[PDB]
């Protein structure tokens, strides 16, 4: 989710780069804040003592009920190089990594952190009138170009980049307009903490040029989930690369600067909220004739509702629309699966209908109690239908490949059959036909094999 | 906040009158065929059930103390179904065991006072001898008299509280005002859930 | 043991006997028939195949105006 | 516990049995209501310290019906959530407690 | 518009962008959203005083869905018509949609309202004397119409076969005609005794359909649709209890006119010799000054050579002036000339009663040019819930065709197809299990078949009795 | 997981923290066990970005809550005094002014009122506002499953005995604590082995 994949990716960081990041505490702090609480707790019981702890006392510290998650804790610092094992007197003695003791303690007692932290330049501005209103402002025109609306201002070839060189959202330059893809309406799905998230992991994969240090990243990164809002931080701590990729973020709207390349920069909501988070809006009503009576006001919710709703009237509460078969059509030739559909359906449902729902079930247990049912808040008229359009897309599969076939000789044919069942990719075979199919990535292969 | 102001009127009467802490009290739960009614969600015998299972709860965290035990009125007859003990895991499993059965009959008060009074028979002076009666019915049909029943009852300082469930019957009236030295208070009749809910936390205190 | 440019569809029974006709209409749609359920239509037309399919079985959906 | 010895016939009960039932022994009495014109100690509540609000139920009520709840004895303020909180779960003022004797 | 600046979101709304229409601030409470576009009302059944908002959309408005949670109603004239015959006044319309809904009541709805309730009630269709009067209370409305002059206070006599286009035509113009009976000022017509039996009890619904039915105290003509079983019968003769004159009752088949016959008789007060058949078998009239004709639609519109005694019976209805008819089945009345048994008939009440108020062709939306508004809808769901009609589980089994069956399915004309997908093996299979299951669940089960080949090859393979057109009574 | 309420309950008295001070060999005790509170809260601020802290000094005249100050306090109010640095995370830095700022207050009145000797200890009734405090933060409820913890750290040094007049409120808190799963951590500074109300 969100903690799993800031995890993977520190892994996939080489030990001397993670020793080399442990040097801002802030960095440390905002690393530690991801641990699960064992492996936090015995951190935090293992800081403040100089002496090497051997695991054994570990092990002793956990009930016998939460052994397994112990292991689990130990197997996050046997990912992240916090606790290097030593082999002493027949013990596998643990000591923790000095550099992050060292940032941490100096995180938390106070003392040389070398400006991870910043300094207040104690000149400020309203938070929700400026900066809550510019990250917002940012962060609907990204979100509002990438579902497709049209938009007055589009963001600048930075990002588009950034959406043309990511898994989601597709680009054809044969039309002139941009293809949302599955993943696309998944990165719609979730909450914005970690939609900024995986945003910011998809912009440190692109990162290998010389103009930009990774380390430098991760620290600015971590400072800015440490920095608070409505008060702005001088730029002069930060690196030349610190601030053209601050000013990168200001563009993407992390960050608020009162101009280019200004001397202080504003930290935004998006910046705290980038750590952890903390009827509305968005909520619908879906009946038996697919109407769908969506409460949305924000121009997000409504154009992520068009993507597969036939949009009829809009008030100022809802936008009265249709549930249709071209606008399902339209959703899933952008590969927008049904389950997405209905998952979204599901997590902006009306409050009355969870009601409805309630008493429905509450009438089917003391009917039927011998058997239990989920609790379908949504009519399954319109799940089901939702359902069979996606089938009546799927209809037919195309698999593009070789056949061969015309063996004078059953057991060559058998031979050809198996070998490339064992190099797995084969998808039919018949020796009655005298037939058999292969994919077109795995022709070359029987291809070298026939040859030689 | 006038509303609330007539609620907190209500609980200016505080003195520190003397209570009985070491109790035995002896729940009687009506499971007659006016228990099968369906005024109260979803049938009333379940609730009843449930609440007790409260209820125990409630007093054996009050009332460590204090021994309970548990006698139900089915087919005119005392069933006892969990014996006078401190132990409320014993209680608790002889409510959930009585849950699973269908209330049927004509409730006796009679036989459940007798009952009572047997039980209540070898505890020490020192402990106080307290039923509870949650009574559903509206008629009850006894094997003897009721009212030597009751005078035998105030002849053994046992005082009955009694929870009715449709209407103030004259009988549980009386054997309130006798057992509690003159108190028509004793006496409670609900009006809704949360009233039933309010009634079942009142009798934890001794 | 000859290699040919095909493609392997999967369909049900009434797809099936659907391209078939689209193969007596218009003759480079599909080469050979495989099974019941696996033809090989030619990958120039696949995708022209799928822009009458669902103009095919369009006839069989009520859209309401 | 507390049961008794099932050997000699004994009460076995421990100090917390018997600390259950001594609020009952000794109950709070019920916390005023401060008076409207009253000057009150303080802005903010005493055990939680939870700030009264501006308290106007209408135009010009000011601070009419001040949530304030004054003991009897340490004539400290508490609020509605600590009224309902010491008449359900504490049975003790810390007021009373805090007072030097 | 209020110079509404309009967002990016709005773009492909065709021009329904309603949000210039400021919220206002007590809207939570008000459970009404009013489209300018079409007058299209959107009714939250889930919020406070719903449906104290609910009954008065359903008095001025009809509504187009009623699921669940949201209800659609639509404001359209024929809904405006009843709204204002029934004593609702045009200001009090505006007052309480303006004081029920969330957006404010745009000014298009408020002239809508105002176009649609005033010129209402200026001409009227009397009946003297088997003759029909257009009448109208002022004087320069004869003098405008000049155009569809059928001509042979302030009225002149139309022909009986023209009242239709004459409908028509003044429903075209502002002036809609206005066709109320007031029954209890009107003496020329002899009354009946017919009153109901006190033993027999009448459902709410029917009640309300009723009351729209007989609002202001005079007969409304219009159409009323009810479930199978819900009680339409039991509808029409209240309708004829609450008018007390001679009625006449149409219906589509002879089995429905032995059926009428026998509610009659049973429901209400009136004796057999004030009941008379027009059918085949029996032609025998009351001979009383009053009373009770049922019939059949084919044999009133007969154009054929009828016989003497059917002529006989034919002119003693249409010389006799009818107080009130019923036609049972109303969705066959926009047939050819099961048009004209308006125009034979000098009725002053016409009640239409039906269940499935739809045709495949437009002539469905002539009714109200026939008989009259639509009086009543039935909430069907709101009856299954209340137990007064069963609660179905509709379902659609998907048979696929089996490989041999879809080929020879594609080459064959449309009507060999149409017998060709019928006997598909699958559908015989789903048939045949289904069948099987809710014949150990202990069901009466009814398999509909138009194809008569079908129907009998079905019930041969699964030793069924069959019943179609050609078996015996 | 799920983050939780920290609150303190530091039972500060100059005339229990002399003792301390001459029993053992160094002087100052006070200062030691207030920065080591003051790393375990930064501790605890660390452990997860929702967690809160509360701190409630028990002193021989009443009871004051250290932190957060009160909201007549907090209108009032900022002196940054520089007994914490300004350079450290300031999440850490504003609850640690906070805290020594509201040392320095209750110091000062504390110097001030030196001249009357409190036999009535006001632990129990910090223990107690504690619990009002930690029920505040459940109802209140703005963070959804904050959970809770005192943590009592108080001082015998030998000198205060066992206190009979305790015993009652000790086990109301006792019986509030377990009805609201509360723990109630305990660390005692001084040459009494066995405090058995607070064991
Ligand atoms: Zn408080
Ligand atoms: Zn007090």
């Amino acid at each position: 989710s969100l903690k799993h994949s800031v995890t993977q990716y520190l892994e996939e960081i080489p030990q001397q780069v993670q020793n080399r990041l442990y040097t801002s505490p802030a960095t440390c702090l905002a690393i530690y804040r991801i641990l699960p609480p064992l492996a936090k707790f015995f951190i935090m019981a293992m800081v403040f003592n100089e002496n090497e702890v051997p695991l054994l006392d570990l092990d002793k510290w956990v009930n016998s009920n939460g052994k397994l998650q112990f292991q689990n804790a130990i197997k996050s610092m046997k990912s992240l190089h916090l606790l290097i094992p030593n082999k002493s007197s027949g013990t596998l003695m643990i000591n923790l990594n000095p550099t992050f003791k060292i940032s941490l303690r100096n995180a938390l007692t106070g003392g040389e952190v070398q400006n991870s932290f910043g300094v207040v330049v104690e000149e400020n501005v309203v938070s929700l009138d400026l900066l809550d209103e510019y990250s917002a402002n940012k962060w609907e025109t990204i979100l509002h170009f990438m579902v497709g609306t049209p938009l007055a201002k589009i963001p600048s070839e930075k990002v588009l980049n950034l959406l043309k060189h990511s898994k989601l959202m597709e680009e054809v330059n044969s039309t002139g307009e941009f293809k949302i893809t599955n993943e696309g309406f998944q990165f719609l799905l979730q909450e914005i903490n970690s939609q900024l998230w995986t945003l910011l992991l998809q912009y440190l994969k692109m990162i290998e040029t010389s103009k930009m240090d990774l380390v430098d990243v991760l620290h600015f990164i971590f400072m800015l989930g440490a920095l608070e809002v409505g008060k702005a931080y001088k730029i002069d701590a930060l690196s030349e690369t610190q601030r053209i990729m601050l000013q990168d973020m200001r563009d993407y709207g992390l960050v608020f600067q009162k101009h280019s390349n200004d001397s202080i920069f504003y930290p935004t909501k998006l910046a705290l909220m980038l750590t952890s988070d903390t009827i509305p809006d968005g909520s619908l009503i879906v009946e038996t004739n697919f109407k769908i009576y969506s409460y949305s006001n924000s121009p997000l919710q409504i154009a992520v509702l068009s993507l597969f709703v036939h949009l009829k009237a809009r008030f100022v509460n809802m936008v009265l629309g249709q549930i249709t078969r071209e606008s399902i059509r339209r959703a899933l030739t952008n590969g927008i699966t049904a389950d997405q559909i209905i998952a979204y359906l599901e997590t902006h449902a009306h409050p009355q209908m969870r009601r409805l729902a309630e008493e429905k079930l509450e009438k089917k247990l003391e009917l039927d109690p011998n058997c239990k049912e989920p609790l379908q808040v949504l009519p399954p008229t319109v799940v089901d239908q939702i359902r069979l359009w996606q089938l009546e897309l799927d209809r037919v599969i195309t698999y593009e490949g070789s056949l061969y076939s015309d063996f004078e000789t059953s057991q060559e044919y058998n031979l050809l059959s198996k070998y490339a069942q064992d190099i797995g990719v084969l998808l039919w075979k018949d020796d009655k036909k005298k037939k058999f199919f292969i994919s077109k990535e795995g022709n070359s292969q029987v291809l070298d094999f026939a040859k030689r | 906040i006038v509303e609330a102001r007539k609620k907190r009127t209500a609980k200016k009467n505080i003195t520190p009158y003397q209570r009985g802490i070491i109790r035995s009290l002896i729940l009687t739960l009506d499971c007659s065929e006016a228990m099968l009614e369906k005024d109260l969600r979803p049938n009333r015998h379940a609730m009843i059930i449930q609440y007790a299972i409260d209820f125990v709860h409630e007093f054996f965290d009050q009332n460590p103390i204090s021994q309970m035990g548990i006698i139900i009125m089915r087919n005119g007859l005392a069933q006892l179904v969990s014996q006078v003990s401190g132990n409320p895991q014993d209680h608790i499993d002889a409510l959930k065991s009585i849950r699973k059965q269908e209330p049927k009959g004509n409730p006796s008060l009679q036989n459940a006072l007798e009952m009572a009074r047997g039980l209540l028979l070898p505890v020490p002076a020192h402990c106080t001898r307290e039923v509870l009666i949650v009574f559903g019915s509206l008629s009850t049909t006894d094997p003897g008299d009721i009212h030597q029943t009751i005078d035998s009852l105030v002849s053994e300082k046992i005082r009955v509280k009694v929870l009715g469930l449709s209407a103030q019957v004259a009988i549980c009236k009386e054997l309130c005002k006798a057992t509690n030295y003159g108190d028509e208070s004793f006496y409670k009749i609900l009006l809704d859930e949360t009233h039933l809910k309010e009634l079942f936390n009142e009798a934890v205190t001794p | 043991a000859r290699a040919r440019k095909g493609a392997l569809v999967q369909c049900d029974p009434s797809i099936k006997a659907l391209i078939l006709q689209i193969d007596a209409k218009m003759s480079d749609i599909v080469l050979e028939e495989l099974d019941d359920t696996h033809l090989l239509v030619n990958p120039s037309k696949v995708e022209f195949v799928k822009h009458e399919l669902n103009r095919l079985l369009s006839k069989n959906i009520y859209n309401p105006m | 516990l507390p049961t008794v010895c099932p050997c000699c016939d004994l009460m076995l009960i421990l100090s917390t049995h018997l600390a259950r039932s001594y609020h009952h022994l000794m109950p709070l009495k019920t916390f005023a209501e401060v008076p409207t014109t009253e000057k009150f100690r303080s802005e903010d509540c005493f055990s939680c310290q939870s700030r009264f609000p501006i308290l106007k139920n209408h135009k010009n009520g000011k601070l009419l019906t001040s949530s304030r709840y004054r003991c009897e004895d340490c004539k400290q303020e508490f609020c509605v959530d600590c009224d309902v909180f010491i008449h359900e779960i504490l049975h003790n003022c810390p007021g009373c407690e805090s007072k030097p004797v | 518009p209020a110079d509404f600046v309009p967002d990016s979101v709005s773009g492909m709304f065709r021009s329904h962008d309603f949000s210039y229409l400021r919220l206002r601030p007590d809207h939570a409470s008000r459970p009404l959203w009013i489209s300018p576009s079409d007058g299209r009302i959107i009714l939250e059944s889930f919020s406070p005083l719903a449906e104290q908002a609910q009954d008065f959309l359903v008095t001025i408005a009809e509504p187009i869905s009623r699921p669940s949670h949201i209800h659609e109603y639509k404001i359209t004239a024929y809904s405006l018509y009843a709204a204002v015959s029934v004593g609702l006044e045009t200001d009090d319309i505006i007052s309480v949609l303006d004081r029920l809904s969330k957006v404010p009541v745009a000014e298009s709805i408020i002239n809508f309202i105002k176009g649609a309730t005033i010129s209402y009630g200026k001409v009227k269709l009397v009946i003297k004397h088997n003759r029909y009067f257009v009448e109208t209370t002022q004087a320069d409305i004869l003098q405008m119409l000049l155009n569809d002059s059928v001509i042979g206070v302030h009225s002149f006599e139309i022909a009986n076969e023209s009242v239709e286009v004459v409908k028509k035509r003044c429903q075209e113009i502002d002036y809609p005609v206005l066709e109320e009976y007031d029954f209890r000022n009107d003496h020329r017509n002899p009354d009946l005794d017919i009153d109901l039996k006190p033993s027999t009890q009448i459902r709410p619904y029917q009640e309300k359909s009723l009351s729209k039915m007989f609002g202001n105290g005079r007969a409304r003509s219009g159409i009323i649709v009810l479930p199978c079983g819900a009680g339409k019968t039991l509808v029409g003769i209240t309708a004829a209890c609450t008018i007390k004159k001679s009625v006449i009752v149409l219906c589509t088949s002879s089995v429905s006119v032995m059926q009428w016959r026998q509610q009659f008789l049973q429901w209400c007060t009136l004796q057999p010799e004030n009941c008379a058949v027009f059918t085949s078998d029996n032609k025998e009239m009351f001979q009383t000054e009053s009373g009770l004709v049922v019939s059949t639609y084919s044999m009133v519109a007969n154009t054929r050579n009828r016989s003497h005694d059917s002529q006989k019976v034919m002119d003693f209805l249409t010389g006799r002036e009818w107080g009130f008819i019923i036609l049972d089945e109303v969705h066959v009345v926009p047939a050819a000339m099961f048009r004209r048994v308006v125009s034979t008939i000098a009725a002053h009440a016409k009640l239409g009663l039906t269940a499935t108020l739809v045709r495949e062709d437009d002539k469905i939306g002539d009714l109200n040019f026939l008989i009259g508004p639509k009086l009543y809808e039935a909430n069907w769901m709101e009856l299954s819930q209340k137990g007064h009609i069963a609660n179905v589980q509709c379902a659609e089994v998907w048979c696929p065709m089996t490989a041999e069956f879809y080929q020879e399915y594609l080459r064959e004309t449309a009507r060999k197809r149409m017998l060709l997908y019928i006997m598909n093996p699958t559908k015989f299979q789903a048939c045949q299990f289904l069948i099987q299951y809710h014949e150990r669940r202990g069901d009466k089960i009814i398999v509909f078949s138009d194809n008569v080949y079908a129907l009998q090859e079905y019930a041969l393979k699964m030793g069924k009795p069959f019943i179609y057109g050609s078996t015996p009574q | 997981e799920s983050p939780s309420l920290l609150t303190v309950i530091i039972e500060i008295a100059p005339k229990l923290w002399t003792t301390f001070d001459e029993e053992g060999n160094e002087k100052g005790s006070i200062i030691k066990v207030l920065e080591a509170l003051i790393v375990f809260l930064n501790a605890h601020l660390a452990f997860n970005s929702a967690n809160k802290v509360a701190v409630i000094a028990a002193y021989s005249q009443g009871i004051k809550y250290l932190y957060p100050e009160s909201t007549s306090a907090l209108k009032a109010s900022r002196s940054d005094l520089k007994i914490i640095n300004s350079d450290m995370y300031r999440r850490f830095r504003n609850v640690d002014e906070t805290l020594v700022e509201e040392i320095y207050k209750l110091f000062e009145l504390e110097k001030k009122q030196i001249e009357q000797n409190s036999q009535r200890s006001t632990l129990a009734g910090a223990m107690s506002a504690g619990l009002t405090y930690v029920n505040r933060i459940s109802k209140e409820s703005v963070t959804t499953s904050l959970k809770s913890r005192l943590l009592v750290l108080t001082c015998g040094s030998g000198s205060s005995k066992d206190e009979i007049f305790q015993y009652i409120p000790i086990m109301n808190c006792i019986f509030s604590a377990t009805k609201m799963k509360c723990p109630i951590d305990v660390v005692k500074i001084g040459g009494s082995k066995e405090s058995t109300f607070l064991q």
